């Protein structure tokens, strides 16, 4: 099934402190009111393309989900990022594991590191060899679907791995639904409150009203008529025209030559 | 075939110089160098020089203690001592060295130096 | 251009395309 | 390592002295882009990348931003906005050998250009013809990796050269590779000139009620200037107030 | 970072004898060859094998050797009475500190 993304998928973009400021920046974010895939867990682990980053989400009641695998081929031919949290232990591995034919959990290595009522959200991205993972766990009271509201995403870990990830997979426990959304380069205007926490943001390209809000750099637009942008028709095809000649220029006649 | 000087005896605290000469016409192609052997035990590397561009490489255990130079005209390598000690009596071999593979090929008969007080 | 009443009243807006015969792109010419 | 499979070394969590490296006269080419070499002793960076390989002596000019040729175009391309240093010195008497040394290889054939800071160890046979190569050497199917063949007796244009490239990330982040400069006890409520992790300024450091997040380091005002800092040794927050001034 | 080497061994004329030279991952690892040298009593020494597979001129064919990852070994087939000498195994190191490192040394006794 499909679902409304609402206003989820917002994270702090940098490490600089700001307060009570409307700051505009372009960054890979989850476009507002987009479509996310609704996966079931009854009686389902396909291969999904990575595109330009992935927003991940889960709501948990029995800790079925325990690990993540990312890579390109996932057959011990290339390095694949593998993350497992077991009880109170966290393991990150970049070794070339020989995955089983159908990986599941019951109920040449260059890097190893060792450290519904609840909704936990993640954002996964790769920027200049930096693997950035953002996460937040929150208590909710809603079983039908995602609760409406806004919650900021804070960073915990950054890993300088450098893997070109195009496919991934989660780890389901087989004898807790989850959501997958895709990021895009959208400009955002974030409202930093007095305590440095982003409490509101607007999708700058969602609709003309948001365009006006971006132009005026405010959350309230007074009565009137405003100019916000310019419409221009884009070209459809390319036409290249050259004379119809076939004779070859005698460059070798001069570039060889016994004596100059 | 590389020629050298004889065996000498000197007092401690003076300066001793030994010389090793190569009769070949391929001096500035390969490396030259020195090696010592203390009586009763195995040998250890001392120093190595490329006369093509005066490159000098030393060993950490023999840094500053000794000095080695070479000349591309007389085609000879000199080894000179700062201050002879009682425990530096050994047998000294001038050695020709090859690159990359890092093995020695052929050496001269060497020289014997004795210091007593 | 965006014609809008104040957000204190409603979020409904209208869009005006300046000086273009809008054949290429509830419309009032 | 070979030029087509150059290794990458990580440098973090230590104090580095670039003076001992700069003063050495062994290096023949030493070009720093974006930073003056003599001032590296004061700045503190967040991470250092080291890259090492060996190339032809005459063609050492090609390792530079915005260059075109053979190795730069197909084997090792530098980013156009490079901010780092490049060191290259003669290594004829260490890597060359009489009769030919074939331990080093360089790529020649590829279908497309190479993106900056990408290393490829692909060994697939080039297909210069319509017929499939089927992994068999022959017509329009050549081995893409051949050796330089260094010898000690060739001219200056063929001696091997050793190249090491140092790259820094200038992004604002918690710094861990600082230069050898001793710290000084801090003084509050007085006009002083401060230097925190390489960023310099003047003003008065005062106590603050600002609640930074644990991962949150610097604060900026509208004019992009600094407003509050966190002491690297003691996890406190200090507000910066400019010294009093005014027309007379 | 000296290479390990057993002190000495014994053997009989007309039978094969074997010696070994063992090290670590820093010296013999990363694909570094091991060469061998002689020590005639009171005589200028001479090479035995360079590159661990090749062999020079002027040496009898009864010598052979090969390396197994961390260790290396050599074999003599049909030792004679003139084999009374000292043998050295030499390798290199990762850094320029250990360009030339030798072992302690080994000796053989006939009969
Ligand atoms: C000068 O002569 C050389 C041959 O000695 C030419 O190089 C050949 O050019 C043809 C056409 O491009 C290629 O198919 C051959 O493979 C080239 N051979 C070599 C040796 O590279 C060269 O093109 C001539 N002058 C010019 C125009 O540069």
């Amino acid at each position: 099934a499909y679902t409304n993304s609402f206003t989820r998928g917002v994270y702090y973009p940098d490490k600089v402190f700001r307060s009570s400021v409307l700051h505009s920046t372009q960054d890979l974010f989850l476009p507002f009111f987009s479509n996310v895939t609704w996966f079931h867990a009854i009686h389902d682990n396909p291969v999904l393309p990575f595109n330009d980053g992935v927003y991940f989400a889960s709501t948990e009641k029995s800790n079925i989900i325990r690990g993540w695998i990312f890579g390109t081929t996932l057959d011990s031919k290339t390095q694949s990022l593998l993350i497992v949290n077991n009880a109170t232990n966290v393991v990150i591995k970049v070794c070339e594991f020989q995955f089983c034919n159908d990986p599941f959990l019951g109920v040449n290595c260059t890097f190893e590191y060792v450290s519904f009522k609840n909704l936990r959200e993640f954002v996964f991205k790769n920027i200049d060899g930096y693997f950035k993972i953002y996460s937040k766990h929150t208590p909710i009271n809603l079983v039908r679907d995602l609760p409406q509201g806004f919650s900021a995403l804070e960073p915990l870990v950054d890993l300088p791995i450098g893997i070109n990830i195009t496919r991934f997979q989660t780890l389901l426990a087989l004898h807790a639904a989850y959501y997958v959304g895709y990021l895009q380069p959208r400009t955002f205007l974030l409202k930093y409150n007095e305590n440095g926490t982003i409490t509101d943001a607007v999708d700058c390209a969602l609709d003309p009203l948001s365009e006006t809000k971006c132009t005026l750099k405010s959350f309230t637009v007074e009565k009137g008529i405003y100019q916000t942008s310019n419409f221009r028709v884009q070209p459809t095809e390319s036409i290249v025209r050259f004379p119809n000649i076939t004779n070859l220029c005698p460059f070798g006649e001069v570039f060889n030559a016994t004596r100059f | 075939q590389l020629v050298q000087s004889g065996a000498e005896v000197k007092k401690p605290g003076e300066s001793l110089t030994i010389s090793c000469k190569d009769s070949g016409n391929s001096f500035t192609i390969y490396w030259i160098g020195w090696v010592r052997q203390m009586p009763g035990k195995g040998l250890e590397w001392m120093g190595m020089i490329y006369p093509g561009d005066s490159g000098t490489r030393y060993s950490p255990s023999f840094e500053g203690q000794v000095t080695i130079s070479a000349d591309e005209s007389i085609n000879t390598a000199y080894l000179q001592w700062r201050s002879l000690k009682a425990s530096d009596t050994a047998m000294y071999y001038c050695v020709r060295g090859i690159a990359v593979d890092w093995y020695f090929d052929l050496w001269g008969r060497g020289t014997l130096v004795t210091v007593s007080s | 251009s965006v014609i809008t009443p104040g957000t204190n009243t409603s979020n409904q807006v209208a869009v005006l395309y300046q000086d273009v015969n809008c054949t290429e792109v509830n419309v009032f010419q | 390592a070979s030029v087509y499979a150059w290794n990458r070394k990580r440098i973090s969590n230590c104090v580095a002295d670039y003076s001992v490296l700069y003063n050495s006269a062994s290096f023949s080419t030493f070009k720093c882009y974006g930073v003056s070499p003599t001032k590296l002793n004061d700045l503190c960076f967040t991470n250092v990348y080291a890259d090492s390989f060996v190339i032809r002596g005459d063609e050492v000019r090609q390792i530079a931003p915005g260059q075109t040729g053979k190795i730069a175009d197909y084997n090792y391309k530098l980013p156009d906005d490079f901010t780092g240093c490049v060191i290259a010195w003669n290594s004829n008497n260490l890597d060359s050998k009489v009769g030919g040394n074939y331990n080093y290889l360089y790529r020649l054939f590829r279908k497309s250009n190479l993106k900056p800071f990408e290393r490829d160890i692909s060994t697939e046979i080039y297909q210069a013809g319509s017929t499939p190569c089927n992994g068999v050497e022959g017509f329009n199917c050549y081995f893409p990796l051949q050796s330089y063949g260094f010898q000690p007796t060739n001219g200056v244009g063929y001696q091997p050269y050793r190249v090491v490239v140092l790259s820094f990330e200038l992004l604002h982040a918690p710094a861990t590779v600082c230069g050898p400069k001793k710290s000084t006890n801090l003084v509050k409520n007085k006009c002083v000139n401060f230097n925190f992790n390489g960023l310099t300024g003047t003003g008065v450091l005062t106590e603050s009620n600002k609640k930074f997040l644990p991962f949150q380091q610097f604060g900026r005002d509208i004019a992009d200037t600094t407003d509050a800092v966190r002491d690297p040794q003691t996890l406190e927050i200090l507000d910066i107030t400019p010294c009093s001034f005014g027309g007379v | 970072s000296v290479l390990t080497q057993p002190p000495s061994v014994s053997g009989a004329p007309g039978q094969r004898v074997t010696i070994s030279c063992t090290g670590s991952s820093s010296n013999i690892g990363a694909g570094f060859d091991v060469h061998w040298y002689q020590q005639l009593p009171g005589t200028a020494p001479k090479l035995l094998i360079y590159g661990n597979n090749n062999r020079p001129s002027g040496v009898p064919d009864r010598f052979s050797g090969s390396k197994s990852a961390t260790s290396a070994s050599l074999a003599i087939t049909g030792l004679q009475a003139e084999d009374e000498a000292d043998y050295y195994c030499q390798s290199s190191d990762s850094s320029l500190s250990g360009l030339y490192v030798f072992g302690t040394g080994t000796n053989v006794i006939v009969l």
